[PDB]
């Protein structure tokens, strides 16, 4: 499928919910129809004004039209998702979901992302992710929740559109979901003091983390095959139990520090310069990820300063356990 | 994908 | 307290959160600061455009300044409320609350209500409650949650402002919270299917209002049958608690009058609906539509007698027969104050 | 007047 | 190891 095919579909589509959608709304314990219609209208105000600020004051009506295409995609996918959910569970139990402002904002943001990214490929100014999050005052972690389901729900997405949304998901998983403003930390706290969404998120993070670790270990540690499982064990425990280390930081920073730490206690010579040089070969790796790492307050410095001052501060005794007579029980490898 | 019920702790 | 005193305070107030407020934000597990600032800016877009739609295209800047005054009151009250919460609990545990979009929208709407109602007294188009609910896409039940706390938090409100917000609260409790779009029904369902401190608080407020209104009508109508009030209250209370779907898109007072009418029928006491209805109109804020136009089925409306016979009784026939039984149900406690 | 924790089921 | 610290960079 092609850009033109999807865009034809959207240009032909209705601005209002279908009768099927309205049926779903009317079957809810709390009727969400008016909230949903008003939310679409209100966000229209905000979107078109922020679009004109970004692109030029003469572009308000272009922004309006692009918003309308986004809304049409949002209604299509919403109906598809609801149909799927009803089929899978054999019941409609949609009131809590459909009255959730955050579900609607995430779904609309994802629809708008597909539209913004498609226009931003062609032309001036790049309105691709994460621009839409700031426009909508939406957190990355919330946007994340709809991506896989959105992809499944819109069979007319191009391979390029799907790849883009997958790239967005990865950026959320690796850093955006771990910013200090992320609902993720309240969800962790709720569980640590329980959440199916927390479990699903962590499962996805583990798979991404492990795959990236594996690539680095296959390049750097070919001679020492036993190391990968041990590094994975430090890495996984750190993500699970020392999650505050991820706050305002990046998955790959924890990855490289875990690699360095284990090799260090295993008496294996692997300086950061070597890890870092191999790291910048990873598919989407940027140098800033090891050159600019949060230390304490507003203070940023290299990954080495982070390792020496924060990472080891917190984990020195945990790392030493791996070389002791009783090493910690090794973490299972995430499958797939 | 997971159900929407799972994704929203419903 | 005077209008001018409050408005002077707001005109001198900062547009931004205070250092104290920012400290509360920074102490949260999830930092709410950027959400809070952006929400204020975004809702400003929506507000000033809907204000101009309501009052005239030349009034955008006036709408903008009135919005600023509301935001200033919002920050003032938010800081007061948080200081109070911290004092009462001896701890800051504010992350879930401060990252709740609905808390902020309710608090902002209440601040804007004070502003809109104050300007709408004087000059004109009336932008008093419930106008702000529609502007903000906010449900009545959510707005309700902040009212009492707001009043406590702003010592510079006039008696008139306080009375107006209390009237808003009563309107929410009697009908707006029971509309089919109201989150109330999901809260009830959650509790019935499985707990909610907010649900309990709301019901205890509704019970007081319901009882006080019932007590008035009973004093006037059933003074020579003094035992009936407690029995009618029992039906009324059990209906609100266990047959809450009767309230959906209906009015607390319709359930009240039908409870009175039904118990009298089963206890073989006259009391025509004409008599009930004529006394009803003497209640402080009572309106005739409340008994003339009552939802029956779908979107068919008819008189309160038609509602009693085709809907109320249909649901409660078996329950009422128990009140003329040899072993009636235990009578519901009278609400405190 | 109830706590905000009560009002928001926290 | 004598130290877990990275003495480089």
């Amino acid at each position: 499928n092609t850009i033109q095919q999807l865009m034809m579909i959207l240009n032909s589509a209705s601005d209002q919910p279908s009768e099927n959608l309205i049926s779903y709304f009317n079957n809810c314990t709390v009727n969400p129809k008016e909230s949903i219609l008003k939310r679409v209208k209100d966000i229209g105000y905000i979107f078109k004004e922020k679009f004109a600020k970004a692109v030029g004051q003469g572009c308000v009506e272009i922004g309006s039209q692009r918003y309308k295409l986004g809304v049409r995609l949002y209604y299509r996918v919403m109906e598809s998702m609801l149909k799927s959910e009803e089929e899978r569970l054999s019941i409609q139990n949609f009131s809590k979901l459909l009255n959730d402002n955050i579900f609607h904002m995430s779904l609309l943001a994802c629809a708008l992302e597909v539209v913004m990214a498609t226009y931003s490929r062609s032309t001036g100014t790049d309105l691709s992710f994460p621009w839409i999050l700031n426009v909508l005052n939406l957190k990355a972690f919330d946007f994340y929740k709809v991506i896989e389901s959105f992809i499944k729900a819109e069979g007319n997405l191009t391979r390029e559109m799907i790849k883009h949304l997958e790239r967005c998901e990865h950026r959320i998983m690796e850093s955006l979901a771990w910013l200090s403003d992320s609902p993720l930390f309240d969800l962790i706290k709720q569980s640590k003091d329980k959440s199916t969404s927390l479990s699903l998120f962590y499962k996805k993070v583990y798979r991404l983390a492990y795959l990236r670790l594996n690539t680095l270990c296959e390049r750097l540690l070919s001679e020492h095959p036993e190391l990968e499982h041990i590094i994975w064990t430090l890495f996984q425990h750190t993500l699970q139990n020392e999650y505050e280390l991820m706050r305002d930081r990046h998955l790959d920073q924890i990855m490289m520090c875990s690699m360095y730490g284990i090799c260090k206690v295993k008496n294996i010579d692997l300086k950061f310069k070597i890890i870092v040089t191999a790291y910048k070969d990873l598919p989407h790796a940027v140098q800033e990820t090891f050159k600019r790492v949060l230390i304490k307050e507003e203070e940023y410095d290299s990954i080495i300063v982070f390792y020496n001052s924060v990472f080891m501060q917190r984990l020195k005794t945990n790392i030493l356990q791996y070389a002791s007579t009783r090493p910690p029980t090794l973490s299972p490898i995430p499958h797939i | 994908p997971p159900t929407l019920h799972e994704l929203y702790d419903l």
